[PDB]
């Protein structure tokens, strides 16, 4: 019902590649932060 | 840091003080100079050097130790007597590529 | 709050054209100064070098290039109208060359 | 013959060797495509030999 | 690494070249090749191999050795600075527990 | 944030740094994120904050 | 409304006889100025070189 999503021409029609959300991205960001420090402290003394 | 007063023999204390001065100098200048020269070298020779070790979220609480400096003085290498052929052999062994 | 850098994997094998295309894409995708930034100075430097390599690789008929005195990337004029490519080198104070 | 082989442009990473080698006058700042490169280039000695 | 090792050898030989004048009663029959060989024995193998790449067909003697020793160029590093400080700390041989 | 980054000063809000590959830039240029549903916790967030 | 251009596959390599023959023929097949054109400027440049 939102007028921003109304499409009148086929220019903005595309296939759905994947989907994502907030609860997934928060955990993903935390994991990506911690893995970096873990690997860095593993590689060097 | 914490500074306090203790006991030490003079010949050992001289070495300790020199090492502390070197660590402070590395914290101030040497790491930046080495990184900058490395990126200039990679720019000329088409090499992408990594800087991942300096970007984790604990980086502001880190003291860096760097045992070796860059750039290297070439006159040190070229002051060895009659060393032209050895330098040529080392250059070939380190830089020459393979092809068809 | 979140900024990007370049990941380096020596075990990765990719076509050279991927980096040259990403050099063009990154300039249109990211903001690099003025008021905020999406990326570090090192990644901006790498993107500038990639764009330099993309513009000078002529797989079609060649065009006139007039280099400048400075050895920095993108320091040349290109084409018959002599477009100045110095404006696409990063400068975090003004934001030139990126979305800002 | 009547060409510039050695040239100095900008400071080098190693300060003791600032020279650039230019065989036949070609500049090596550009990546080349072997299929279509050198289609209209020439230099003095080759032209005189022809 | 190569430059740092060369600098360490140079510093060691610079300091060892005065002991005969300092102690004529111990080194009454000494020659420069003696401490040359001592410093060579207290050095890593790979640096000596790099020099032997050229010294196996170009003859050199102690004059070349001394001229290379008194040349001023050095490559700073942690080990070089500590070695120089340790040599400075052993100026008095009462600190080495040797006396007459 | 930005002047502190340029001057290399101490930051109480130091930005998080993440590393990406070259081809990910091309993959990201050819996509668009289109929201479909709102977050489940949007209406109850201020009570949590309080 | 429709104009031409030249292509080379990355597995292909250039042939001298083909280039000379195409350079001769293209000036008789195509119109390249005046009131309209059949081809891009790069193609005309390549045909002139051939």
């Amino acid at each position: 019902q939102r007028p921003e999503r109304i499409k009148t021409t086929p220019y903005l029609e595309g296939d759905v590649l994947s989907s994502d959300s907030g609860p997934l991205l928060s955990v993903f960001a935390l994991q990506e932060i911690m893995q970096k420090v873990r690997q860095v402290q593993a590689d060097y003394m | 840091v914490d500074v306090f007063i203790g006991a030490c023999s003079e010949p050992v204390y001289r070495i300790y003080n020199r090492l502390q001065g070197y660590i402070e100098a590395v914290q101030l200048q040497e790491l930046r100079n080495s990184i900058g020269w490395l990126e200039r070298l990679g720019h000329r020779k088409r090499i992408t050097y990594s800087q991942e070790v300096l970007t984790d979220f604990r980086r502001q609480d880190t003291i860096w130790v760097l045992a070796l400096q860059l750039p290297v003085n070439p006159q040190v290498v070229w002051d060895v007597p009659r060393s032209s052929i050895a330098n040529l052999i080392m250059n070939i062994a380190t830089c020459l590529p393979t092809g068809e | 709050q979140i900024i990007l850098d370049l990941k380096i994997d020596p075990g990765e094998r990719m076509d050279p054209a991927v980096r040259m295309v990403a050099g063009v894409v990154g300039h249109l995708l990211f903001t690099a100064g003025g008021r905020f930034t999406n990326l570090t100075q090192n990644m901006a430097r790498q993107l500038d070098i990639a764009l330099n390599d993309y513009l000078l690789y002529m797989y079609n008929t060649r065009v006139q290039v007039n280099y400048g005195p400075t050895g920095e990337p993108l320091d040349f004029q290109i084409g018959r109208n002599q477009y100045d490519c110095n404006v696409f080198r990063a400068d975090f104070a003004t934001g030139t060359g990126y979305n800002g | 013959w009547a060409t510039i082989d050695v040239e100095y442009r900008e400071p080098a990473p190693y300060v003791h060797a600032q020279r650039y080698i230019r065989y036949c006058g070609i500049d090596s700042r550009e990546l080349i495509n072997p299929t279509t490169y050198g289609i209209g280039m020439t230099y003095h000695c080759y032209n005189e030999m022809l | 690494v190569y430059a740092s090792e060369l600098s360490v050898m140079k510093v060691d030989m610079r300091h060892l070249s005065l002991m005969q004048r300092r102690f004529p009663d111990v080194l009454i029959q000494a020659r420069p090749s003696h401490f040359w060989k001592a410093v060579l024995n207290d050095s890593p193998e790979a640096v000596k191999a790099v020099m032997n790449l050229s010294h196996s067909h170009n003859f050199i003697n102690i004059r070349d050795m001394m001229r290379w020793v008194m040349l001023p160029s050095l490559q700073p590093s942690l080990k070089l600075a500590l070695e120089e400080e340790a040599w400075a700390a052993a100026n008095d041989f009462e600190d080495l527990m040797l006396t007459d | 944030l930005l002047p502190d980054l340029i001057a290399g000063a101490h930051q109480n809000a130091d930005p998080v740094v993440l590393d990406v590959s070259w081809i990910s830039l091309w993959f990201a240029f050819n996509r668009s994120f289109e929201p479909t549903h709102r977050n489940e916790m949007l209406e109850v967030a201020p009570l949590i904050e309080s």
